């Protein structure tokens, strides 16, 4: 193997490492090859280990020193090519798009309305130009927020009293309904929606104004705990989509606490105040906030919690929702698609350390959405 | 190699530029290390 001209003479595999150890290099020496260097030198005194090919189903194999790698295809994995994925939401949520479910060792993909199954079972393709869910130093009470841009939050609408003043947001659903607070109904006998608003004192021409026709609220709403503060309003005249106007899609509950309750953050856009006992804000305003533990979210709080609320926002950073917020949507970015989770009930303060807004669950009233939507439709 | 000659600076028997730093103090001399090839490549251990 070595010797004072086994390594002086010109480097041939014919030669030196073959009939001894041939512990290094000089396996690497003949070729001048990093390459296959530890990838080869393995099977000096054992025997080759892919030459079996362990690895079926059209994988290939890899040799390391004292273990075998079997590269399998997509969808394909195991030891040797032998285990089997369980298709299940848990990892790279099924491929689904909306909702995911798994039973029987199988994946079930079903999207909302307006999107359909796609041929490729991998994709929900929409079915409109504008679909549900879809994008198209600051000092002075600046609490974090940011402006909202021409079509980044189309689903917020206000609505305004006699006297063509704010005080509550609103939820693009449809073309005729819009989902708010049960409280607001209290504050002003008659009001209007305005969607596609941008500036309380400047008009663009992207705002159109219609009156409320049907109203309908929860039959078991509380006044003291402000339960059950859900409300839904039909107008009289149809909403018409656009850039800075679009409507979003209704997920399901099993799903929502499938995947969606495990977000770390979501987002709440709406007209609300910027402090708490401050001035309403000129400009519609979105915030991010992350959920809270509803172990932390029970002992944090004064009053009773039900299975229909949830606590969100920061506990030390000053980011939390505020008064004038009543009735916007809270929503999480999946995949391509904004989804409702959440809807704006109250909170103990405004950017108060310790404290965390309480929102209404949109999960435990889809089914009460969903009955008034074609109860009178 | 052959018929090469430097003079010696160092006191006993060390060639050797001395610079001056505030002085001839400085003895500029580097130390590098060195391992193997293929060790110092990838191999089961931190390079030695
Ligand atoms: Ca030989
Ligand atoms: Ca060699
Ligand atoms: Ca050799």
């Amino acid at each position: 193997a070595n010797s004072f001209l086994e390594e002086m003479k010109k480097g041939h595999l014919e030669r030196e490492c073959m009939e001894e150890t041939c512990s290094y290099e000089e396996a690497r020496e003949v070729f001048e090859d990093s390459d296959k260097t530890n990838e080869f030198w393995n099977k000096y005194k054992d025997g080759d280990q892919c030459e079996t090919s362990p690895c079926q189903n059209q994988g290939k194999c890899k040799d390391g020193l004292g273990e075998y790698t079997c590269t399998c295809l997509e969808g394909f994995e195991g030891k040797n090519c032998e285990l089997f994925t369980r298709k299940l939401c848990s990892l790279d949520n099924g491929d689904c798009d909306q909702f995911c479910h798994e039973e029987q060792n199988s994946v079930v993909c079903s999207c909302a309305r307006g999107y359909t199954l796609a041929d490729n079972g991998k994709a929900c393709i929409p079915t409109g130009p504008y679909p549900c869910g879809k994008q198209t130093n600051n000092l002075t009470r600046i609490v974090g927020g940011q402006e909202c841009k021409d079509g980044e939050c189309p689903w917020q609408a206000l609505l305004i009293n006699e006297e063509n003043e704010g005080f509550c947001g609103g939820t693009i659903l449809s073309e005729f309904y819009i989902l708010t607070a049960a409280h607001c109904l209290y504050q002003a006998k008659r009001f209007k929606v305005r969607v596609g608003d941008r500036n309380t004192e400047q008009e663009e021409g992207g705002e159109a104004v219609h009156e409320v026709e049907v109203v309908i609220k929860h039959n078991r709403f509380t006044k003291e705990t402000y339960d059950f503060d859900i409300a839904v309003l039909r107008l009289k005249t149809p909403i018409t989509f656009r850039m800075n106007v679009a409507p979003a899609c209704l997920p399901e509950r099993d799903w929502a606490e499938s995947t969606l309750m495990t977000q770390k953050t979501g987002i709440v856009s709406g007209f609300g105040r910027t402090h708490e006992k401050g001035r309403q804000s000129t400009r519609l305003k979105m915030l991010e906030v992350p959920y809270v533990d509803r172990n932390s979210c029970k002992l944090s709080s004064s009053f009773i919690i039900t299975q229909n609320m949830f606590c969100a926002g920061y506990d030390t950073k000053q980011e939390d929702a505020c008064q004038g917020d009543s009735g916007g949507p809270h929503v999480t970015r999946f995949k391509d698609t904004y989804f409702v989770t959440g809807i704006v009930s109250w909170g103990e303060g405004c950017a108060r350390k310790g404290k965390y807004g309480i929102y209404t669950k949109v999960t435990a009233f889809l089914k009460w959405i969903d009955r008034s939507m074609k109860t009178r439709g | 190699c052959y018929g090469s000659y430097a003079r010696p600076t160092n006191s006993n028997g060390g060639q050797g530029v001395m610079v001056e730093q505030n002085g001839k103090l400085e003895s500029q001399v580097e130390m590098q290390f060195f391992s193997t090839s293929t060790n110092a490549t990838n191999e089961v251990n931190n390079i030695q």
